[PDB]
């Protein structure tokens, strides 16, 4: 696998692919 | 955090696994 530059919605897509049915939390900074 | 690192820098799929439930 390779390193990733992922901003905005592209990071959400990556988390979805990585976690699948386990689900995930998307937790940006304040 | 990860949202920030992945965008301002880079991150790996293995680092993202840390956010799965
Ligand atoms: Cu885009």
């Amino acid at each position: 696998f390779v390193n990733q530059h992922l901003c905005g919605s592209h990071l959400v897509e990556a988390l979805y692919l990585v976690c699948g049915e386990r689900g995930f939390f998307y937790t940006p900074k304040a | 955090g990860i949202v920030e690192q992945c965008c301002a820098s880079v991150c790996s799929l293995y680092q993202l696994e840390n956010y799965c439930n």
